[PDB]
């Protein structure tokens, strides 16, 4: 049982390990994809300058 | 191939959520797998003991990995519903806000000449009306604000960390009975050494 | 090589890491290896309930359960592999088992495989450097010894 | 209201393939429940044949049940995405919708 619970929490810290990489990566994939919506808008804001 | 790239991003993030619980999991398995049939080597070692044990470690499963798996499918669930509003509210709805914001300055274009007394489109407002058309007030809210992503991992994080206490207690049962077993041959054991009285 | 395994423990191969979980690499010959090996799912019950087996797994420290014995093959293979241990030798002693437990696929699974680099002269120069090196150590630190 | 009562529909939709999913799980979780503890009544039965039956049973939701469930999942998934896909497209788009056929 003691072999379980140690398993257990080996795998806690590995998690808690891995999420400071994890929520980073999370966080650039937000601001990319708003950059993402701000560059498309940029695009069809110029094209609509053609169009007068 | 915006698109494309983002989906492919949101795809990593699934699969790292599933590599955790797969990681869990093959742990989980061998564990089942070695004392499921775990047998006791010499007479006097509670024939019933062990089976009981066996029977426990073959369950282990359902014990402690199955609600892991859930909480790994209603995270794919919402990440998966929030890429389909992404994409439906902006990365197909595009050539909607085009025409929308188009027209809309052609018709201030046109009030702009109605006035025939003597007494037109800058660029920022053009940018801004395809910003609002496109749902990026919406969706700077939903990815910077309240980030939807950094709030699903957490839910996993914290999730998975109250299963593993809740498991631990479990684990606190057996364990406690165990130590009832024990205290029982002590006492008989220091009843055999405190004889000489 | 799962395929072997579930082959020769067609139901009761259980969810087992493939790697050499070994702890001494002498824990035991290459006869009680062979022995091992032909612990094949259609006599394990004879063989677990066999006083001698029992005393050869008390020997080695291994248990009577299948999972365990899984692992001990397992083990034995990746020895086979890795660290070279077993010859055609071994092959000759599971032919001489095969009186007892007719185990074809284990054998031709060790007949055809790329086996290893050997590299024994090497290691037996290393080995006995590593001692003389100790020696002349403790001789630092006592006339007679 | 049209909105919500096709939502309500949809969760209807659901909620019966869950039903279907526990009557098969009520059948199982009774068949471990019984069959995890049964005892052997006579001298000569196999104590040992017993245990493996007990060990079984026991793990009989990973047997029968787990399976089920995840489909049911995935179905569920599916209908959800289907009512967003509806919802985005027509009960909400349908302003935009007007403004430009206007």
């Amino acid at each position: 049982f003691d072999r379980l619970l140690n398993q257990f929490q080996s795998y806690e810290k590995h998690l808690l390990l891995a999420y400071e990489n994890f929520l980073k990566e999370i966080e650039i994939l937000n601001h990319q994809i708003l950059e993402q919506l701000k560059s498309i808008s940029e695009r069809i804001s110029s094209e609509i300058f053609a169009s007068v | 191939k915006i698109k494309n790239e983002l989906y492919k991003s949101f795809e990593e993030i699934k699969m790292k959520l599933k590599d955790f619980i797969n990681i869990l999991e093959r742990e989980i398995l061998l564990f089942k797998a070695e004392f499921s049939n775990i047998q006791k080597d010499h007479i006097f070692q509670s024939d019933k003991n062990f089976s009981e044990l066996r029977a426990f470690c073959n369950a282990s499963d359902e014990y402690f990995l199955k609600d892991f798996k859930e909480l790994l499918f209603k995270s794919i669930l919402e990440l998966d519903l929030f890429f389909e509003k992404l994409n439906l509210k902006a990365f197909t709805n595009y050539e909607n806000a085009t025409k929308l914001s188009l027209a809309f300055f052609s018709r201030k274009i046109n009030e702009s000449r109605v006035l025939y007394e003597l007494d037109y489109p800058k660029k920022s407002e053009i940018y801004e009306r395809v910003l609002n058309e496109l749902n990026v007030y919406e969706f700077e809210t939903l990815l910077i604000n309240k980030p939807i992503l950094t709030k699903i991992a957490k839910n996993f994080l914290e999730q998975s960390q109250n299963l593993i206490q809740e498991k631990n207690k479990f684990l606190d049962l057996k364990k406690a009975e165990l130590q009832k077993r024990r205290a029982q041959i002590l006492n008989v054991r220091e009843s055999i050494k405190e004889d000489h009285h | 090589m799962k395929e072997l395994f579930q082959k020769i423990w067609q139901n009761e191969l259980q969810f087992l890491n493939f790697d050499a979980k070994f702890q001494d690499k002498s824990k035991l010959d290459t006869a009680e290896c062979a022995i091992i090996l032909s612990v094949n799912k259609d006599n394990y019950e004879r063989y677990f309930l066999l006083k001698e087996f029992q005393e050869l797994c008390k020997k080695i420290d291994l248990r009577v359960d299948i999972f365990s014995m899984q692992n001990a093959q397992i083990c034995i293979l990746n020895l086979f592999k890795s660290g070279f241990i077993s010859k055609q030798d071994l092959l000759k002693a599971l032919k001489i088992l095969e009186k007892i437990s007719k185990n074809t696929e284990i054998f031709d699974f060790i007949l055809q495989e790329k086996v290893q680099s050997i590299d024994q002269k090497a290691l037996f120069q290393n080995d006995f450097k590593e001692l003389n090196t100790i020696n002349l150590e403790l001789q630092k630190l006592d006339e007679n010894l």
